[PDB]
RNA sequence: AACGCGACGAUACUACCCGCACGUUGUAGACGUAUAAGAAUAGGCUCCGGCCUCGUAUCCUAGCAGGCGAUUCCUCCGCCGGCCUCGAAGUGGCCGUCGGUAAUUCGCGUAUUGCAAUUUAGACACGCGCGGGAUCAAAUCCUUUGCAGACGACUUAGAUGUG
RNA sequence: CAUCGGUUCUGGCGGGGGGAUAAAGGCCCAGGGAAUGUGGCUCCUCCGGGAGUGUUAUAGCCCUGGGUGUAAUACCCUCGC
């Protein structure tokens, strides 16, 4: 029989993704992300544009 | 034995402009363009004549010597390549199931794309991506007959050599069995 | 102000004893001093006095400081390294620790 | 074969004690037995040693001939 | 038939390549013995670009751009001494920024410590007008 | 092997009551010094006839100088060397200054090429080549040429050991 | 000399340790690969098991045995009240890994997202994200609007942070369940806008996972307490009187090195162990509001 | 010769060995030592005989358990240059332990030692080294073939590296020409006296 | 155009030749000077 | 990794932060502990003229361990603030204020440490201090739970509640 | 620190002797010779350079003898500072 790391057997898988569950997977996600953006839609420096510094070691201490 | 000086000399037509820095070689023709990077090779350039090209080893063995014949022929190859090109002409035979070639260009890649069916009755559909630059089409003057055309002689054979391979019976007698695509002819374009 | 150093003294560095593959002698020391590379330049060194600075705990004198005295004695090997022989043999974890060699006693 | 991907056990280099004192041994006792079986051996040895000669790509190789051959008949001449 | 070759240039060995040794003096091919030593003169009047006749190893010299123009194989030192007046060896390795990084060398190694003092002093006399140059650059533009 | 320099070494047999003026012999030897060079000769004579050292004397030992060290010379050295199979011919050239130096070249060649010592070798014939229509072997022929001019890529510069760290990658034209 | 009669081995030992897990709440290693020109959606959600029932389906299978045919299967019913997202985790790539560059909080978290951050809450003054919450309101949410655009200009991987609505179920856990969701799509710009939109707001089970699709669960099994050879690894019982016990391994060595190896079955733990399960078929996403789901 | 403060070493184009020997003797001696690109450390011969030595590395590996005691494979460039390092120094001695405490290895050039010079040793250079026709290999190629994950990581950032690194090229090259016009511009104020002194002592 | 064929069919080699590395060391004349030489001593 | 690392929340207490106020406090060891292109090595750099063995280089380098007063100069350095910028283990640029500042020259002081004795001088970390600013927290035992369990450990719950 | 004594490591300088009274080598004198043949001449030419001829010419080299010369220097030995 041949194996699962089998490079055939990979290429079968291979192919099956790419032509067979590739789009409905793509749809069934479209339709997910969908959903979700339905809910989700439902100075420099004193104002945020510049981003400053938040308010042993690398290197050796000299 | 050391050999101080060895030398070969390479002719170059009036159509081909050559552009060599740094080992790498730029060969520019009426058919296209060519690029190959000798730096694994220690070889000095020089235009020892007007037209000529002069490839030289200093202080080096016999095998250094022996591998400026394969430079030579490389960077002749090249030249031939972008004056006239390079051409494969390949037969497949079949003795019961009929095989059906579909040769069509992938745009995104490119590159055009071989695809094989029916290959001893067999479901499974072969295909073969060809190297940029190589151009395959269906022979009208002959029966059964792909030809592969390009301007680098590495990738056209390369690619009618995948072909030859990718369709090979196995489990069953040679003698018997005698279908596949074989490569007929090699020559050139021009 | 003057922005320039105060170092009147040649850098150098403690490496080993004196001592076979096996066998080490504390009595003599190794040291190579900064920008000495052969014999010829170690033997302006030799005969001059070399200094152990280190820094101890309890204040002794006005002073938290312990000098260990020595000189430079021969050279060592071909590479500019010295040896040299101080009032008591120098620690063994001060193996690659800082010495200076002053240039008394001078012949210039 | 697969070397490179999955070795397979290291052939030591590092001699033992036991293996070189053997070996010394044995090769003593070898020197030993050959040097009994030179003295004991029968086959014919010739007193002379086959010259090699002298080499064609000498240069004065002849010059050398000529002078043999006339010292060959200079001591031909004083005996 | 458009060739366009870039390839390196290197000096080459030949009778009358004037070689550089070690110790700073100067030398001329006049016979070579193999590719890793030649035969060489340097009869220079100076007696420091001055070299005796003899067999030079090629890794204890460095080939200058001096090459002295029609020059005999094996010729003796009294030749090789015409050739050399004759073209001005000297001259041209004067020219030559080899021998003026030596000079500068020499001229740095020669220094006392009053030289020193002043070095850095007129050092700093000359730094205030390339400061004072470098400032009105940077502000017109 | 080492700094060699040739010697004459002229010896005898001792005179006797038979022959009152023996044979003098004349080898031309090359030795480091000249406790060598008389051993090699009583070597080589015990070699060749009925003289050993007990019975026989050193008449002279005098030094061989090149009579023109300046001068590049080609030589060719015939030597017989034992190796396991047994005596051997060679023929090899040199392209040296003096037959000194060619020796030592000749030593250092079947060392490195044959593994032969000095114990093994028979220096037999050293030769001057008058004329480059002698030179036989291709790695001299290649040195006679007419207009020998060579350069050499990849010289790698002549940086002190002892200074261990450079800040400029260093090039390989000079 | 040699095994007589040959045998594989009792166990795997890519489960090894079989030790207690570090925390209750499954740990995701992995998630699914980014692919930039996807849209952008969540890659997993909270849930909590409440049984297993019984169903028939009508199987449409072609080439199967009970094709066109009704089959019983068990299976499996997970509660899901809907998860709160209350936080944004930016992940930057470095040579030694991910590594968490900053996060941002909502601006109002619930007790039950409260509660995870105390082990005695009732003695608690309850002063959790007090001082946070006041950086929304000083200088505009201008630290808020800092740390969101350096997650735009320096992550590569954004994480919700979503907690589960644990008083929906019959639990009489208070403390809910949070944990980082990896937004999978887009660009990284809009994967912290996707965040910012999602912020205190409820998403359902139905958004994230659709009927018909294959999942992985991953939880923590149950717990068997310390367990003897035969029944944690499979071994043989020996014989009836076996002298010293007979639930047990005979030889645990009998050749060198003189040591037990790691690969002897020996007593101890079993269960309460960390496992991942894939390709697990969604029957029926039921919804709570339908009286006929 | 000369003692500095630290000492940081560009691993482009250098020997394994020989780099770990020097840098051995320099921590011994009591010298930091930072090494940085490890990827880009190169072994003389080629590829598949580095791949052959760390597979049979790879065999070694202790058999009653192995959590513990074995020897630990790592698949980093550093730290594969790092084990050169240990066993050229006697690092089960406090001696030998403080002596690698001395030493920093990394991968690409990471902050701040981007803005620090980077020198190199000529003893352990592969093009001062090797005969030109011999083959080599580099040991980021072996680390990714055996494990090493953060190949592309590093290079990112190393591209992210080069070009900041050419805008401050662009930076350097225009004060160096402002700095030959002001020197030029100079050369006709300052005094005479002073040239002709600063040209005969050699300035 | 080349006239013959070549057994491997690859028409597009071009008319190699002899692989001597040692040439230019003698001319003809003295090579056949050397052989009467050799001839005549041995 | 129980002696690998990151982000985040809250932080009572002398606990946290700021300034100078010093250590018989600790440091495999300060003494100018100065210096960023990348890339190639059978080729590179450039200001586009030329240059390339060479870091034997460049910067900095004078004054009570470095004073005072001028003559004189607009050069260099440092602290702050603003605007940008720096995520590989996050920090530099510009502008503005302020302070210091031989590139030139001069005067007043240096002694007595007695003919050398480490030139006690830097950095980081820690502690004791004051003088000010900021904040009023948790964990565990206990009771309970059984998604857990030999015991510890773990999942819970215990402050008004949908307990 | 100075002046000493014993032992020892290392650096520099001034002399002497020997060999083929070093061998070379430079500058002269008198001969002879050759090519990896200089100038010249001739023939080809991509005219960039090759090919042929012959003994110094508009370069030189090698061999032999003599003078400067009891030259210098290297090497070895040695007397001292």
């Amino acid at each position: 029989a041949k194996s699962a790391r089998a490079s055939r057997i990979k290429e079968n898988h291979q192919r099956f993704k790419k032509n067979i569950a590739g789009p409905v997977e793509a749809a069934r996600l479209e339709r997910l992300s969908a959903k979700l953006m339905a809910i989700a839609q439902a100075s420099g420096v004193k104002s945020g544009k510049s981003i400053g510094r938040k308010d042993s070691s690398i290197v050796f201490p000299m | 034995m050391r050999y101080i000086h060895s030398e070969e000399t390479i002719p170059v037509p009036e159509n081909v402009k050559v552009s060599i820095k740094s080992r790498l070689v730029t060969v520019e023709g009426p058919r296209g363009k060519l690029q190959k990077d000798l730096s694994h090779i220690a070889v000095n350039f020089s235009v020892v004549k007007k037209g000529v090209i002069g490839l030289e080893i200093h202080h080096g063995s016999r095998k250094d010597v022996a591998a400026l014949r394969t430079v030579r022929t490389i960077i002749n190859n090249m030249i031939i390549g972008v004056t006239k090109g390079f051409k494969y002409k390949m037969r497949y035979v079949y003795a019961h199931f009929p095989i059906n070639v579909n040769v069509e260009k992938n745009a995104e890649t490119g590159c055009y794309e071989v695809e094989i069916r029916n290959f001893i009755g067999e479901k499974i559909v072969r295909k073969v991506v060809m190297a940029p630059g190589v151009e395959v089409e269906i022979s009208k003057a002959q029966k059964d007959e792909l030809i592969l055309s390009g301007n680098s002689l590495e990738a056209v054979s390369q690619s009618a050599a995948d072909i030859q391979q990718i369709c090979k019976v196995r489990n069953k007698d040679i003698r018997k069995f005698l279908d596949g695509i074989y490569v007929s002819e090699k020559g050139n374009i021009v | 102000p003057s922005e320039a150093g105060h170092r009147l003294y040649v850098k150098g560095r403690h490496l080993s004893y004196q001592r076979g593959r096996r066998n080490t002698h504390p009595k003599t020391s190794l040291i190579k001093i900064e920008g000495v590379d052969d014999t010829a330049a170690a033997n302006f060194y030799l005969g001059k006095r070399v200094a152990y600075v280190y820094r101890a705990q309890k204040e002794v004198r006005g002073t938290k400081i312990r000098v260990i005295w020595g000189k430079i004695t021969r050279p060592h090997g071909n590479s500019g390294v010295v040896r040299a022989k101080f009032t008591h043999p120098l620690p063994a974890r001060s193996f690659g620790a800082s010495v200076r060699i002053m240039l008394y006693p001078s012949s210039i | 074969a697969g070397t490179i991907n999955k070795p397979k056990k290291p052939t030591s280099k590092r001699k033992t004690t036991r293996l070189r004192a053997k070996i010394s041994k044995r090769a003593a006792e070898k020197k030993r037995k050959e040097r009994k079986l030179a003295r004991k051996n029968p086959e014919w040895r010739s007193k002379l040693k086959k010259d090699p000669g002298i080499p064609n790509l000498f240069p004065y190789k002849e010059r050398l001939l000529q002078q043999i051959e006339e010292e060959r008949i200079r001591r031909k001449e004083e005996l | 038939a458009e060739i366009n070759v870039e390839a390196t240039s290197w000096r080459r060995v030949e009778v009358g390549r004037v070689l550089k040794l070690e110790n700073g003096s100067l030398a001329a091919i006049v016979e070579i013995i193999d590719h890793k030593r030649v035969l060489a003169d340097g009869p220079s009047s100076d007696p420091k670009l001055a070299t005796p006749r003899g067999i030079v190893p090629l890794s204890r010299a460095l080939l200058t751009p001096i090459v002295i123009p029609k020059l005999p194989r094996g010729a003796r030192t009294g030749a090789v001494k015409k050739a050399w007046e004759a073209y001005g060896v000297d001259a041209k390795w004067k020219e030559t920024n080899w021998a003026k990084k030596q000079l500068q060398q020499e001229r740095r190694q020669s220094l006392t410590d009053f030289d020193r003092f002043k070095v850095m002093r007129l050092k700093k006399q000359r730094r205030f007008e390339e400061r004072k140059a470098l400032a009105k650059i940077k502000a017109a533009a | 092997m080492g700094r060699l320099q040739e010697y004459q070494v002229i010896g005898r047999h001792l005179p006797t009551e038979a022959n009152p003026n023996p044979a003098l012999y004349r080898m031309r030897i090359f030795a480091p010094n000249e406790v060598v060079a008389k051993s090699r000769f009583w070597y080589f004579l015990r070699g060749l006839k009925k003289v050993k050292k007990a019975t026989g004397e050193i008449v002279s030992v005098n030094v061989i100088s090149e009579k023109h060290p300046l001068k590049v010379k080609n030589f060719g050295i015939w030597l017989r060397y034992d190796s396991r199979s047994g005596t051997h011919n060679m023929y090899k050239e040199y392209r040296e200054t003096s037959r000194v130096a060619a020796v030592e070249a000749m030593y250092a060649d079947m060392a490195a090429r044959h593994r032969a010592r000095f114990r093994s070798i028979h220096i037999l014939k050293v030769v001057e080549l008058e004329k480059t229509e002698d030179v036989k072997r291709p790695y001299i022929k290649q040195l006679v040429a007419k207009n020998l001019s060579f350069p050499l890529p990849h010289r790698v510069p002549k940086i002190s050991t002892k200074k261990i760290f450079s800040a400029k990658r260093p090039s390989t034209f000079s | 000399s040699h095994r007589k009669y040959e045998a594989p081995r009792h166990g795997s030992l890519a489960f090894l340790p079989r030790k207690r897990a570090a925390r209750h709440r499954g740990r995701v290693k992995s998630f699914p690969k980014d692919d930039p020109k996807k849209p952008v959606h969540l890659t997993a959600a909270m849930g909590y098991k409440a049984g297993m029932t019984t169903i028939v389906r009508d199987l449409d299978r072609p080439g199967a045995k009970a094709h066109k045919k009704e089959v019983v299967e068990a299976v499996t019913i997970i509660d899901c009240p809907p998860m709160v997202v209350v936080g944004l985790v930016g992940y930057i790539e470095t040579p030694r890994g991910l590594r968490s560059l900053t996060t941002v909080w909502a601006e109002h978290l619930s007790d039950e997202v409260k509660r995870r951050f105390y082990k005695n809450w009732y003695k608690s003054k309850k002063k959790a994200f007090t001082k946070y919450a006041k950086k929304y309101a000083e200088n505009n949410g201008a630290s808020i609007t800092r740390e969101l655009e350096r997650i735009k200009k320096y992550c590569t991987v954004v994480r919700v942070l979503a907690h589960t609505q644990i008083r929906k179920t019959p639990l009489k856990q208070k403390k809910a369940h949070l944990m980082e969701i990896q937004i999978n799509g887009g660009s990284v710009a809009d994967k912290v806008e996707f965040g910012r939109s999602l912020f205190e707001k409820p998403v359902t089970i139905d958004t994230i996972f659709e009927k018909d699709e294959m999942i992985d669960v991953i939880a923590v099994t149950k717990g068997h307490g310390f367990v003897g050879v035969t029944a944690r690894w499979g071994t043989k019982k020996l014989p009836r009187k076996t002298h010293k016990g007979l639930r047990k391994v005979a030889c645990i060595g009998a050749w060198h090195p003189s040591h037990v190896q790691w690969t002897v079955a020996r007593a101890g733990q079993m269960g309460y162990h960390h496992r991942t399960s894939v390709n697990h078929k969604i029957y029926r996403i039921g919804k709570g509001d339908d009286e006929a789901n | 010769s000369s003692f500095e403060s630290v000492v940081v070493i560009d691993g482009k184009g250098h020997l394994l060995g020989r780099l770990a020997s020097i840098v051995a003797k320099q921590l011994l001696s009591g010298q930091k030592i930072v090494v940085v690109r490890c990827e880009a450390l190169n072994i003389s011969g080629e590829f598949f005989r580095a791949k052959l030595k760390y597979h049979a590395y790879l065999r070694k590996m202790t058999r009653y358990n192995p959590t513990r005691g074995g020897p630990f494979h790592f698949r980093a460039p550093s730290r594969i240059f790092y084990k050169a390092v240990r066993g050229m120094i006697p690092h089960k001695t406090a001696r030998g332990a403080a002596a690698l405490e001395r030493l920093k290895v990394f991968e690409g050039v990471p902050p701040p030692y981007d803005k620090k010079k980077k020198m190199v040793v000529p003893q352990a250079l592969r093009v001062l080294r090797l005969q030109p026709g011999r083959k080599y290999c580099t040991v980021g190629r072996l680390s990714h073939e055996v494990g090493w994950k953060y190949q592309d990581v590093v290079a990112r950032l190393e591209e992210r590296r080069k070009a900041k690194g050419a805008a401050y090229y662009e930076r350097k090259k225009l004060a160096a020409r402002q700095l030959s016009e002001a020197k030029k511009a100079a050369a006709a104020k300052v005094d005479p006296k002073v040239s002709e002194a600063l040209a005969a002592y050699g300035y | 155009k080349n006239l013959g064929m070549r057994k491997n069919g690859q028409v597009w080699l071009p008319a190699k030749k002899a692989f001597r590395p040692t040439k230019g060391l003698t001319s003809w004349e003295l090579r056949v000077k050397k052989r009467q030489e050799q001839a005549a001593m041995k």
